[PDB]
């Protein structure tokens, strides 16, 4: 996952209902439609979780769903709050589908809105998810317990096979880019001069992508 | 250091002089003929065909533990299985009688060629260091074949079996089983035949014959057994209260309570029939076989309802049906339910009655199977039965990517001389652990990407990218066709435009400085 | 015989159980009649006895009439 920056806010006709109306169901279908062209908006077009595509480039559509970071049974007061609102996948085996019939405590949960999973995560080449070290117990604790109710981490299969698939796809690019730029530092030139070059031409190359973060991460590592 | 052939002439020798039967019983001839001919393993070595079906001239060796044939339609995959199955009868034959006739040639087998006579099939079978051959044929009409048959080598080794079945009872016997196409006594005691040829999908009789044990399971676990039982536990009882609840005449009392207790066991224990193969054993160790084949369920149970019964299996926290599998899944539960039978009703004496010897021959082993099972069926094959030989014949790519590249056999056709004939070659790479595509392209020698007219646009704007050309009104228009069909977003064509930011951005920075 | 195979299940699991702890205290009080009939360990021993008697009346075949299997064959 990535930092979401939320923007002011848009909520619209949610302002129309409020809590002695609760019926989520009730909500109309513009007011889903704008709630969506909000939320494609800020989002792009990845899972806000395992940052999957969930629209193409408009007759088959593919599924995705409206999730509650908070549970809507314990903590009702925040039913039509505009900062629990997120976009998900309709994968049956992970995300929201998948957090639904789990047993954790959500005050151990890492949300994408308040602090940056950079910290925590660090992707390899082959697809799995490494834990950075030197964190304290707390963190180590909401990392570890994160991956396990997200299924982000199995032991084969899902989501790392698509990972491992995205990143041999574009392993091209990187061993390019490097091979420049290590030819460009066998002659001469400032460090910052090229390094700021060739970051913001991977950067510009990387934009709307399937898994961008792993790619992400595998590209500094290599770069010198 | 004691050769099989030497302690058997000793024995023979010392059997004509001695007529007392109890005397060569305690022979050490016979315990060290035991002991030697248990450490040996039966394996074939070499296998020749002569004129046989499509095949002209051909010598085959074979591994000790696994060895995978792959070809396509019509290249004797067959032929080779069928060959080892008329080498193996004649030998079963033999092991059951004496001069006993085996399994003949099919007049319509022999090779339709102008300047055929006759076809013959030649074998080796060594066991440790002992070895033997027999070679079978067969005349077209009227011509002059290489005389007759020679088994003299093979009557020597169901001499050697009888002669030790004869004397030492609960003794051990080689497995031969062919699980064939659908083309188309301790046996006679539960159900069971002496048959080489068995067939899969018969799910039906597998559970009439499982049902039918447990029947007779339970049975016995009834009756005069239980009166036995009943005394144990009158003797568990009385000794506590002579000894251990005595201390929390005592000694006298404990000593006589003691005394009788394992006098009556012992002597009511011991009166009667052997372990040996009763139903009770066959049934447990048969289950316990199948759930260590499939560590992914928890238990196996017959259950009789109020109104009806049925087969209850245990996965996760699951109950499912048997009758709720899959073909995938009831095909397994046969095959390796056959197989333990056999392994348990041909070894009784030993403590762990899955380390025999023997030779499986399998065809075409990934029929109704689903690729996520293909992927896991060789190494609990090889892994449950540690001690026995294979030989596979397969069609899928997914299966070969799980075999040693030491294991696999090609078979190819080139004409030399002017006469087509079948060839066996074997793979240039290291094949375990490879990807799907790669183990196709390696281990078939065939192409993973089909031909379809879609992929030759594809392929023609790829091209074009190379010498630069994509400023062209036919590249323009070519790719018009490639972003129609597939779309912006796919990963090839993501891939495709890569390139171009890579050229441009190659000259940009190169003009830079 | 389906309804004979039904009667066997119920003659075997927890039912042996309680017919061994019983036949072994049976055996334990025809031992009190020898040795010339001998609280302590003796009370301890009936009173064990005593609960796991209770415990199986109280259970009255689990289903009583209801069970069925051996009463309804024979
Ligand atoms: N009498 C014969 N003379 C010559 N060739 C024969 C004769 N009978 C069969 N053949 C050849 O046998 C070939 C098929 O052999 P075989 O049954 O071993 O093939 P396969 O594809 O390996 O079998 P399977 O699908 O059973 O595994 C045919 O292509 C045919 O040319
Ligand atoms: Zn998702």
């Amino acid at each position: 996952m990535k930092y979401l920056s939320r923007q002011m806010p848009g909520p619209s006709v949610l302002n129309k209902f409020d809590y002695r109306r609760d019926d989520w169901n009730s909500l109309s279908s513009n007011d889903k439609k704008e709630i969506w062209e909000e939320i494609i908006k800020m989002q792009g077009k990845l899972c806000a979780y395992c940052e999957k595509k969930i629209e193409h480039h408009k007759k088959n559509k593919v599924e995705r769903h409206i999730e509650h970071f908070y549970r809507k049974s314990y903590y009702k007061n925040l039913t039509f709050e505009w900062s629990n609102l997120f976009g998900s996948c309709g994968e049956p085996q992970r995300c929201g589908f998948y957090k639904d019939k789990q047993k954790y405590n959500d005050d151990d949960l890492i949300k994408a809105d308040r602090q940056n999973p950079d910290v925590f995560f660090h992707f390899l080449e082959n697809g799995d998810v490494h834990i950075r070290e030197g964190l304290n117990e707390k963190e180590h604790k909401m990392a570890e317990v994160t991956l396990r109710v997200f299924n982000l981490n199995p032991s084969s299969g899902g989501v790392k096979a698509e990972r491992r698939r995205a990143i041999e796809l574009s392993m091209t690019l990187i061993k390019e880019l490097v091979g420049c730029a290590s030819q460009l530092i066998e002659s001469g030139c400032e460090i910052e001069d090229v390094r700021s070059m060739v970051f913001d031409e991977f950067k510009k190359n990387v934009k709307d992508r399937c898994f961008t973060t792993a790619i992400k991460h595998v590209f500094e590592n290599r770069m010198p | 250091k004691m050769n099989l052939e030497t302690c058997y002439v000793d024995f023979l020798e010392l059997e004509s002089h001695v007529i007392n039967e109890d005397y060569l019983k305690e022979s050490v001839e016979l315990q060290k003929l035991i002991s030697t001919l248990n450490e040996s393993k039966f394996h074939l070595n070499k296998i020749g065909i002569h004129d046989f079906k499509r095949i002209r001239e051909l010598q085959i060796s074979l591994e000790d533990d696994l060895t995978v044939f792959v070809g396509d339609n019509g290249f004797g995959k067959s032929t080779i299985l069928d060959a080892i199955a008329i080498v193996l009868s004649w030998l079963r034959s033999n092991i059951e009688k004496e001069s006993k006739p085996g399994t003949y040639i099919k007049s319509h087998e022999v090779n339709n060629s102008v300047d055929v006579e006759y076809a013959s099939i030649d074998a080796n079978i060594k066991l440790k260091d002992f070895n033997t051959s027999i070679l079978i044929t067969k005349a077209k009409e009227g011509a002059y074949y290489s005389r007759n048959n020679e088994l003299l080598g093979v009557k020597k080794l169901a001499s050697i079996y009888r002669l030790v079945n004869k004397y030492v009872d609960n003794a051990s016997l080689p497995l031969m089983a062919y699980y064939s196409i659908a083309r188309s006594t301790v046996w006679s005691k539960f159900d069971v035949y002496d048959e080489i040829e068995f067939d899969r999908n018969d799910f039906t009789d597998f559970f009439q014959w499982l049902v039918f044990l447990h029947n007779r399971a339970s049975q016995e676990k009834l009756s005069e057994s239980q009166t036995t039982i009943n005394a144990l536990f009158s003797d568990i009882q009385s000794l506590k209260a002579t000894l251990t609840q005595l201390s929390a005449s005592t000694v006298i009392k404990g000593l006589e309570l003691s005394l009788k207790e394992k006098l009556n066991y012992m002597k009511s224990l011991q009166s009667g029939e052997h372990k040996f193969n009763n139903a009770v054993s066959l049934y447990d160790s048969v289950i316990n076989t199948i759930l260590k084949f499939l560590p992914e369920f928890q238990w196996i149970k017959l259950v009789y309802g109020d109104d009806d019964y049925k087969i209850i299996l245990k996965k996760g926290e699951v109950e499912l049906d048997i009758q709720q599998l899959s073909q995938g899944e009831k095909t397994i539960f046969t095959l390796v339910g056959d197989l333990a039978r056999r392994l348990i009703l041909l070894n009784p004496n030993l403590s762990n009655p899955l380390l025999g010897y023997g030779i499986v021959l399998i065809d075409e082993i990934d029929l109704h199977l689903h690729p996520q099972w293909q992927q896991t069926i060789i190494e609990r094959l090889t892994s449950t039965f540690p001690n026995v030989q294979f030989v596979i014949t397969t069609h899928s790519p997914q299966v070969l990517s799980t075999v040693s590249s030491r294991s696999v056999r090609i078979l190819q056709e080139v004409e030399v001389d002017g006469v087509n004939d079948l060839i066996v070659s074997h793979p240039d790479y290291q094949i375990k652990g490879v990807s799907n595509q790669d183990a196709l392209l390696y281990g078939m020698r065939t192409d993973p990407i089909p031909s379809t007219k879609e992929n030759g646009w594809l392929e023609e704007y790829k091209k074009l990218v190379e010498l630069n050309r994509y400023s062209s009104d036919e590249a323009l228009l070519l790719r018009e066709k490639v972003i129609k069909h597939f779309g912006l977003d796919h990963p090839l064509v993501q891939e495709c435009d890569d390139l171009i930011s890579v050229l441009e951005f190659k000259n940009k920075i190169n003009q830079h400085f």
